[PDB]
């Protein structure tokens, strides 16, 4: 078999498989951004009510799915690789987990470019003067090449402190689970 | 719902469109090779139970044909197999050679030789999965199959084109019943009568190469190899090829069948087969059955067993017989494979382990016993003398846990079953049964000692084989026992018996 | 489980053999005795 | 429509159509065989597949071959020309004579007759065996089952019971022989076209013979029952003639549905068997029935996994019978045979309104003599039999004579035991049994009885046996 | 296109649809296949529906457009239906013409509360001696018929149907009891004997005849206990008195596991799903005797269950034997020496009990129970006879003749009172000087002779529903007079 | 069980112990009627060596049917050759048990080897009848018969 190269973050499941695929496919050819720029096209086309209610229906012969999807590539113009992903996901009947699909690759894509996820909750907004040297300080956790992608959530169930999330790694800054640890330590 | 081929390595090659350039037809790539059972990709013209050849000399078998894989059994070991190997066709159902040039040979279940004296230079081939004969091809057993074994042509006569089954524990002398015939038919093998040669086939299934090659040694002693093949599928063979033994043995039994020669086959064990078949079928994610056997273990063997007929004189009149032998495990023949094989058959020898202490060699447990055929499969003579012995041992097998008639009666029958004891690898010829049969049941012994009837026996067939053979000859060749013949028999066993004490 | 009727003679064992073989040496004695009777009575009847 | 195979596992073939689909139990023909190949659709899965087993060897099947739809259920001939000839599960004759030319085609899935159009009138049917006369007596239109295990006596039973009635039969006749030895196949065919009973040259052959033997593929086996239910439904209905429909054997008709089952995608049963077999077989042994158009006098034989008469496919069996005759591996054993079990095999007509008072009291008198017997032996077994009472010696030996007495000797296997067959008139049995049982004959031994006809034989045997003492 | 009161066949295949669409159908609803075939939605899953076949599902195509009815299950009842015979939805199946009933019902409503009910008290009436006196049966109970093949538990069921003809012929009310047969798994020509033999005793102009027979879908085998028991239901709900006989409950078990299994649900033990006990005991909990407050009806149930080789240690004997209030054995070993019905009465019981016995039948088998019971701890003896005291040769005398009264005949049900003047005759001791095999004669014909002469004691015996001391008196002088001349 | 089911078929000798004879005290437990051999062959092992087994094993299946019996009618309930025949077979039991070496420390007797020879005279000699006067007890954990005689002479005193 070919040595098909292997993506830097690994998913599973049929969308994973699909997505590793088409990233073996498109790294060879050099070809990723603009593979990522015709499969976040077919994300918008597929949503189409249309075309949407017609790949959901069991009842309309495969063969009819794989002419539509071929027509719905054609006028786009799609890089063969997308076109060819697509009628291989009709042929295989899979079609109907496609956003699983090419969200997947997106995924697939961030981790190659460096943009390791972040998540920060805490029970209020934050002033952009703190948010920004939090950024800052953030930053410095990574590795050189890596950049920050920070995502800013709220949460009212912790009192206050902070949560970080940085890919892996995990802080509970919270005051919940400082309370709890002091109500373990005088109880215990 | 995950198809087998649903992998990386292949949706790639479909997404660059890059699949044009290898040949899916008549090639394929294994996907996933474990346990002695390939996936491959590919082989979109590759028949069901077609014969497939790897890149390294090994071949294999599709059993299964699935939608988007093909399910591939190796015959031998799959060390050699690495995922991506090319796997090519053959174009052929598997087939195995035939002919008379396997005669005396220890060819293998593919039928390459295994006894390093060079290859079968056969000329023939037959598919291993052919159809048994229909209702019009066949007619009644007629013939007789002379086992040369006092008890089994005496009490359960064997027919040509007959299924018996030599059923019991293990250790009990089913293996020494089949050598015991496969050596008796060398004096019709040794002459001219051609419509009497029976050519031998021993199928050895999961059995120690060890003892195998004791069996090859015990065959050439007695020269008994010069007709006799066998085909080795021994334990250390991987399960397709013990599986596809009985099917190759009966091919070529099906061979000298077709050209109006009569065959004798001996699959042993069965039992065997039907556990390799278990272990392939488990190996192919097939879903199992009773004790995890497959859902179809009685058509493994029924379409195998159907294969012993006796064709009509339109069809040359060949002739094949089986005797499949199977193991119970502690006398349980209720089990499922004995069941399964005991209602396939037509007969069978009951082979009972305590028979088999308490002095009875052959353990043929008699009244258990039975032949369908019956005595429309023997001899004039030995119908005769049978049809007194049987009705004898019969009544004395209902008063056997102990009067003056009854007492001659136990009497009697002890002498009976004295002389149905015999040795190993020393078959009689039909005739001297007859001969110390009819001496045992006209009275002649009731008065001889229990313990010296055994000897006696030995004595008087030896004075016989010495002094009267014109007698044998004429009860041989006239096949019955004329009264004149009669009467000679009558004097020389009075005469041997008073001048023996 | 219970207890059937006949039991001994369905389980083979020891005593179901020598129940039949008891069974048979009385019946034979009886039909031993039968016979005589029979052909005495047929000789006592040309008369 | 035409699809094309898609999948190949044993006997079981997936088919992908495009045009519209086959409803189940179509019958399509799958293109580029030597022999007629064909599959019966058993499931649709979805996608425009469909699930099927195929009634021949599935060897040398390729990926993608091409299948024609038939368009209906597999059809065989029928009509009066399939007397005297040979059929398999398809209908395509096999005893190499030609074609079956016939006008008429049937499908071999047909409904049932409905509860408005069943028969209510029973009639015994004298058999000429005495045991089975007298126990269980049989009856016309009514069904018959013939419980073994193996080795006991089926097919000898069957034979002797085709030769006796089949032979004096107004009507016509049918022998499905589902998966059973060929040897026996051809072995019945001989012993017909011997007996007069089958006519090469002429139309004069009362028989239909259809063979499903046991070298037939699973998908094969568990259909030929169905085709033979055909050819006589046929005879039922068109011909309004009375029939009789001998089938041996009937538990092959399941064993091959469990060993499809698995590969259809159903998990199975108690003793892995198929989760259907109940109604697998309620659907078959439904149609074998008389109805106000007709009547089938049909008998079966049934396999008895190792003698266990609780397993679940006899088990199943027997409430579709009217009557059950259960030979016997214990009876078989003392020489009896046939080996019918007396305390086993029932009946439906067995009362003292449809076979008369006496007949009625006898053979209850024979069961319990028996059963007191069974009994006995218990007390035999350790006291010895002389310190038996007097009331019970003579039970004992009274019960031996009417087990003795219970065995015949058929013509169909004077192979084995030498005598001569016999048929014993009911009137013959009754006598002879109400005699045996006032004691009529103390004075006889017992071994007078064995292997005799009516009373009159085993008083001349006793005669013969004491002058040659 | 519809996909809420509307979907489409995805598969088919051993009775099983698998439908896509139909978001609002609900569980256990009847929906319509496009070949006029109904079916059950028995599985809910969030991608399609599991859908039972009513029938054949050689009409079922793929892509067969299915819609539901919106309805649960539900069968016709009332009085219209006595002496018809209904398939498990209530179809006529007899060729009478429509069924004509304006009421219906839902097969699977819930049974009646704790507070709803009050204890059994009347007697059921099953004119079977040895039944009637030594395993009573009253009215709500739930009394298992177990036994093995062709042992006379089906003829039981037809003696108790014949039997109330005597009561629902007369003017008494309060005594009338309305039977229903349901017949499950039997060949069709076995029902249709059966129908002609309740015509012959003109027993089927109360009678309902359920017939899910074997060429029957599972569903409907699986069904017709509970089509049966609503229209039973019915009755009990009115003032009136039912009888439902399952026949057998082992084949609705054996249909259910068939769906379960073909639906692919767990298996468990025997392969029998977990639900093989809800299912029976959800069946046989609503026999109930509803208090005066709810009309007074009532429901009885005699559930006959197959014993393979009289194994009730099995799944469906175990699971069906601890919901009931009792239990019939029936053994064949007692059928073949002349002990007919062959019912075991040393297993078999009534958790009800004697308190639903007539006081002249308490009066009697109160006595007869413990004389069978001494008997049958001596029993072994009766070979040996006689090596023994008077003790144990006066007990197993008086237990062969007891037991030989026991004995009785196909459809031939006797009154209350002549069991009762019989069983007197027996234990009270007027047979101890009797050849056993003569009782039967004797009974026979004592029996005729009371029946012509002394109605008038009958009459009594069976208003009063007692012996009191003047009765008593006049059976003894009966007794002994005949006896006298015999 | 599968495991030695499949095993049975990939040995020259085999050699069934078990328990029941174990707790009889017998030891080593070797069943001799589960045990089995390929040179149990008179050209092999002769013919004085071949019919001493055979007899053994003979009387050993004798004892083993009557056993059904015995264990319920008691020993008084059978006929004068089966009383002798259980009588040799109960010396013929113990007779085949042993003392080893390495049981010294179990048992304290002493570990012999028996050779083969003394073994064939030794139950040649207890099938012929020879010790017929001899008690069971006398045979059980000997060596040759020769310490069987002595143990029984011990015993009278
Ligand atoms: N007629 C006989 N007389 C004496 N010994 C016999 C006789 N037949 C067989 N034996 C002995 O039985 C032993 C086993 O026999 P054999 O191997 O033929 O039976 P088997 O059951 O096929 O063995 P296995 O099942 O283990 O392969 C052999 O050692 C042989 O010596
Ligand atoms: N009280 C009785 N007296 C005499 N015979 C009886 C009696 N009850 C039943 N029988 C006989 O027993 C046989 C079987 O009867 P029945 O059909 O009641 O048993 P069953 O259990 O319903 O049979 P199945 O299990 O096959 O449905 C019948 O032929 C009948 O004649
Ligand atoms: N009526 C009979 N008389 C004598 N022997 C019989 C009789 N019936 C059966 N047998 C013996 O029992 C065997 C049973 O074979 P058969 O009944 O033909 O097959 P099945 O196993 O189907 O019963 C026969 O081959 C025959 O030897
Ligand atoms: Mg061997
Ligand atoms: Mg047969
Ligand atoms: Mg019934």
């Amino acid at each position: 078999f070919a040595k098909l190269v292997r993506p830097p973050v690994q998913i599973y499941g049929i969308e994973g498989r699909y997505a590793t695929a088409l990233y073996s496919a498109a790294s060879k050819q050099n070809k990723l951004e603009q593979v990522e720029k015709e499969l976040l096209r077919v994300g918008q086309i597929l949503k189409e009510p249309k075309m949407a209610a017609s790949l959901l229906n069991p009842y309309v012969k495969r063969s009819v799915k794989v002419k539509s999807l071929s027509d719905m590539t054609a006028k786009e113009k799609f890089s063969p690789l997308t076109s060819n992903l697509i009628n291989l996901l009709a042929e295989n009947g899979r079609l109907t987990n496609t956003p699983a699909v090419i969200s997947a690759f997106s995924t697939m894509m961030s981790v190659h470019r460096g943009e390791v996820p972040c998540t920060v909750t805490t029970a209020s907004a934050l002033d952009e003067a703190t948010l920004t040297e939090l950024k800052t300080v953030l930053k410095s956790f990574l590795s050189k090449g890596q950049v920050l992608k920070l995502e800013v959530k709220i949460d009212p169930s912790i009192m206050g402190g902070m949560i970080v999330r940085i890919g892996e790694k995990y802080v509970d800054m919270s005051a919940k689970t400082k309370i709890q640890k002091l109500s373990r330590a005088m109880r215990e | 719902k995950t198809g087998t081929a649903e992998v990386s390595s292949i949706l790639e090659e479909r997404i660059l469109g890059a699949d044009t350039s290898v040949d899916l037809e008549e090639t394929g790539r294994v996907l996933s090779i474990g346990d002695g059972i390939a996936r491959v990709h590919g082989l979109r013209n590759v028949q069901a139970e077609e014969m497939v050849e790897f890149s390294s000399g090994l071949k294999g078998m599709s059993l299964n044909l699935e939608p988007d894989n093909v399910g591939v059994v190796v015959f031998g070991n799959d060390k050699l197999i690495k995922e991506g190997d090319i796997v090519k066709r053959t174009g052929a159902i598997v087939d195995v050679p035939v002919g008379e040039e396997l005669l005396g040979r220890v060819v293998d279940a593919l039928g390459n030789a295994i006894d390093g004296k060079g290859p079968i230079g056969s000329k023939a081939r037959r598919r291993v999965g052919l159809k048994a004969p229909g209702i019009i091809p066949r007619i009644s057993v007629r013939e007789p199959m002379q086992t040369g074994i006092k008890a089994v042509d005496s009490l359960v006569p064997i027919g040509r084109g007959q299924r018996e089954l030599i059923i019991g524990d293990r250790q009990t002398g089913k293996t020494s019943i089949a050598i015991d015939t496969i050596i008796n038919q060398k004096r019709f093998n040794d002459g001219t009568d051609e419509k009497k040669k029976l050519y031998c086939i021993y199928v050895a299934i999961g059995q120690k190469r060890s003892t195998v090659a004791q069996l090859v040694k015990r065959l050439t002693d007695a020269d008994a190899m010069k007709y006799t093949i066998v085909v080795s599928a021994t334990a250390s063979d991987a399960a397709p090829l013990q599986y596809l033994a009985p099917y190759s043995g009966c091919s070529m039994g099906e061979y000298f069948r077709d050209n109006g020669k009569h065959a004798l086959i001996i699959y042993d064990d069965l039992s065997k087969q039907a556990v390799a078949y278990r272990q392939m079928s488990l190996l192919l994610r097939r879903p199992p059955g009773r004790e995890a056997y497959p859902g179809d273990v009685f058509y493994l063997h029924s379409r195998l067993l159907e294969r012993a007929a006796k064709m009509n004189d339109a069809f040359g009149g060949g002739s094949l017989t089986a005797l499949p032998v199977i193991e119970t495990q502690a006398g349980d023949v209720s089990a499922y494979i004995p069941t399964n094989v005991i209602s396939i058959t037509d007969g069978q020898i009951f082979l009972e382990t305590e028979l088999f202490y308490k002095g009875i060699r052959p353990a043929i447990n008699v009244g258990l016993s039975v032949s369908r055929v019956g005595s429309a499969a023997q001899t004039r003579a030995m119908k005769q003398v049978a049809g007194t012995m049987k009705l004898e041992l019969a009544q004395y097998r209902e008063v056997a846990a102990f009067d003056a008639a009854t007492q001659q009666l136990l009497s009697r029958g002890v002498r009976l079953t004295e002389l149905l004891k015999q040795g190993q690898y020393s078959p009689m010829a039909i005739e001297e049964q007859v001969a110390v049969i009819y001496a045992g049941v006209r009275g002649y012994l009731d008065k001889l000692e229990p313990s010296k009837i055994t000897k006696f026996e030995n004595a008087f067939l030896s004075h016989v084989i010495s002094q009267h053979q014109a007698l044998l000859g004429k009860i041989r060749t006239d096949g019955k026992i004329s009264e004149e013949s009669d009467a000679k028999l009558k004097e020389i066993v009075t005469n041997f018996l008073a001048g023996f004490e | 489980v219970r207890s059937s009727a006949g039991a001994v003679r369905d389980a083979g064992g020891a005593f179901g053999k020598r129940e039949q073989a008891e069974e048979e040496r009385y019946f034979r004695a009886r039909a031993k005795e039968q016979l005589a009777a029979l052909k005495k009575h047929h000789e006592n009847e040309i008369s | 429509t035409t699809g094309r195979i898609v999948a190949v596992i044993g006997a079981v073939v997936d088919v992908q159509f495009d045009e519209g689909l086959p409803p189940i139990l179509n019958a399509l023909e799958v293109q580029g065989r030597e022999t007629r190949l064909v599959l019966e659709v058993a499931q649709h899965l979805g996608e425009s597949t469909v699930r099927t087993i195929a009634m021949d060897g599935t060897e040398g099947l390729v990926r993608g071959q091409k299948v024609l739809d038939s368009g209906a259920p597999i059809r065989i001939p029928v009509g009066p020309e399939t007397l005297g000839r040979i059929m398999n599960v398809i209908g395509e004759p096999i005893d190499e004579r030609g074609p079956i030319k016939t006008k008429q085609f049937a499908a071999i899935h047909a409904e049932a007759p409905e509860f408005v159009e069943m028969s209510v009138e029973q009639e015994i049917l004298v058999t000429g065996i005495k045991v089975v006369d007298l126990l269980a007596p049989y009856a016309k239109g009514g069904k018959i089952g013939l419980f073994g295990g193996a080795g006991v006596g089926k097919t000898v039973l069957i034979m002797e019971l085709i030769n006796n009635v089949a032979k004096a039969h107004g009507g016509y006749s049918v022998f499905a022989g589902v998966g059973e030895r060929t040897r026996e196949g051809n072995d019945l065919y001989h012993e017909m076209i011997e007996s007069g009973v089958i006519n090469l040259k002429d139309a004069t052959s009362k028989v239909a013979l259809v063979y499903g033997q046991m070298n037939e593929p699973p998908g094969a086996r568990a259909r030929v029952a169905l085709t033979g239910l055909t050819v006589a439904e046929y005879f039922r209905d068109q011909e309004g003639q009375d029939v009789l429909l001998f089938i041996d054997n009937i538990f092959r008709f399941t064993q091959a549905g469990s060993e499809v089952s698995a590969l259809l995608g159903r998990i199975p049963s108690a003793v892995g068997y198929q989760p259907t077999l109940a109604t697998d077989m309620g659907t078959m042994q439904e149609r074998i029935t008389t109805t106000k158009k007709g009547s089938i006098t049909s008998v079966q034989a049934i396999y008895v996994p190792a003698d266990d008469l609780t397993d679940p496919a006899p088990a199943t069996t027997f409430a579709h019978l009217d009557a059950t005759t259960v030979l016997s591996r214990a009876i078989a054993e003392l020489g009896i045979y046939p080996a019918v079990d007396p305390l086993d095999s029932t009946s439906r007509i067995m009362d003292p309104n449809i076979v008369g008072s006496e007949h009625y009291d006898v053979a209850r008198g024979v069961q319990k003599i028996l059963q007191d017997y069974k009994s006995l032996q218990d007390i035999i077994a350790i006291l010895g039999m002389d310190e038996l009472s007097e009331e019970d010696k003579l039970t004992v030996s009274r019960a031996r004579k009417i087990q003795r007495f219970l065995s015949q000797p058929f013509q169909v296997a004077e192979v084995f035991t030498g005598h001569l067959g016999k048929l014993v008139p009911l009137k013959e049995t009754i006598k002879g049994f109400q005699q045996i049982l006032a004691g009529e004959y103390d004075h006889l031994p017992e071994q007078a009885f064995y292997m005799v006809g009516p009373i009159e034989e085993a008083v001349a045997k006793a005669d013969k046996l004491a002058e040659e003492h």
